[PDB]
């Protein structure tokens, strides 16, 4: 998804439904390879 | 005929799908769909 190779529009923004699966969510936010990243109600550690 | 076949040919369960909420898919493998003489060699029960 994040290295999709076209993304939407940002008025055609798409909305993806994601379940029946699991998240590892330590390469995401703790591999540093994005240039901003913040999380809003609540810490990126307490979410994993 | 000849060639039994034996397999789905037709579609007819439903026409459309639009929204879809949950996939899941099992592993590749072959039923024998061949018809069959005498008394029924198969039971099958499930509780849902």
């Amino acid at each position: 998804v994040f290295n999709a190779t076209r993304f939407a529009s940002v008025y055609a923004w798409n909305r993806k439904r994601i379940s029946n699966c699991v998240a590892d969510y330590s390469v995401l936010y703790n591999s540093a390879s994005f240039s901003t990243f913040k999380c809003y109600g609540v810490s990126p550690t307490k979410l994993n | 005929k000849n060639n039994k076949s034996w397999m789905e040919s037709e579609f007819r369960v439903y026409s459309s799908a639009n929204n879809c909420t949950f996939e899941y898919v099992s592993q590749p493998f072959l039923m024998d769909l061949e018809g069959k003489q005498g008394n029924f060699k198969n039971l099958r029960e499930f509780v849902f």
